[PDB]
């Protein structure tokens, strides 16, 4: 059981991660258009950190893409297949996440939730409220009026998971 | 992270 960050370096090997790693993704989010999810997932902004089964059987994972200089990241999408879910993973990927967000010195995790969805996050430290100026994700991340916009500081020294 | 209720 590893968590690594899957570089789309266009090697049949990390392609072929990326693509079980999308159909995870479409699979356990039927409201996202798949090519959207496609889009992203191969972007040139986009990375992400799968729950790798065996060194070679993905079966979850987190897309996000940084803002380096804003040091802040936007949490694309998140999700576990579904005959691995309930068995604590989703929770240490998410602490595995923030702990490479801190290595990469990035002070906050911004993600769209709905329904259901913010109570997750509100489990995993994301709150309605934030404490990051406004005009720092704006213009940086879209302001959809539909959706609420949850945060999670990142301290530079608090121990996030391993 | 389009989301609709459900999700386990
Ligand atoms: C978690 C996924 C994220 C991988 O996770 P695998 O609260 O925690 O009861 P890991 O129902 O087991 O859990 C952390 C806990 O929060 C639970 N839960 C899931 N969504 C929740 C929500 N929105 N509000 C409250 N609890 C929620 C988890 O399932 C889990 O169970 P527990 O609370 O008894 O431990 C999972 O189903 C998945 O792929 N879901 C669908 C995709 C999705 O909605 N992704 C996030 C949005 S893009």
């Amino acid at each position: 059981l590893d968590f690594d960050i899957l570089t789309n370096d266009g090697t049949h090997r990390n392609m072929k991660l990326l693509i079980d790693l999308k159909n995870i993704f479409s699979r356990q989010l039927p409201k996202m258009p798949k090519e959207y999810i496609v889009k992203l997932v191969f972007d040139r902004h986009h990375e992400s950190m799968v729950i790798l089964k065996n060194k070679q059987k993905v079966i979850g994972g987190i897309c996000f893409r940084q803002y380096k200089p804003q040091r802040f990241a936007e949490v694309a999408f998140l999700a576990v297949t579904a005959n691995e879910q309930v068995r604590g993973y989703g929770t240490r990927l998410m602490n595995k996440f923030k702990d490479h967000m801190q290595k990469q010195n990035i002070e906050y995790l911004l993600t769209y939730a709905d329904n259901f969805a913010i109570g997750y996050f509100k489990k995993q430290g994301f709150t309605k409220e934030h404490r990051m100026p406004q005009e720092k994700w704006k213009g940086y991340i879209k302001d959809y009026d539909g959706g609420t916009l949850m945060e999670c500081y990142i301290h530079p020294y608090v121990d996030y998971g391993r | 992270k389009g989301l609709g209720k459900g999700g386990a």
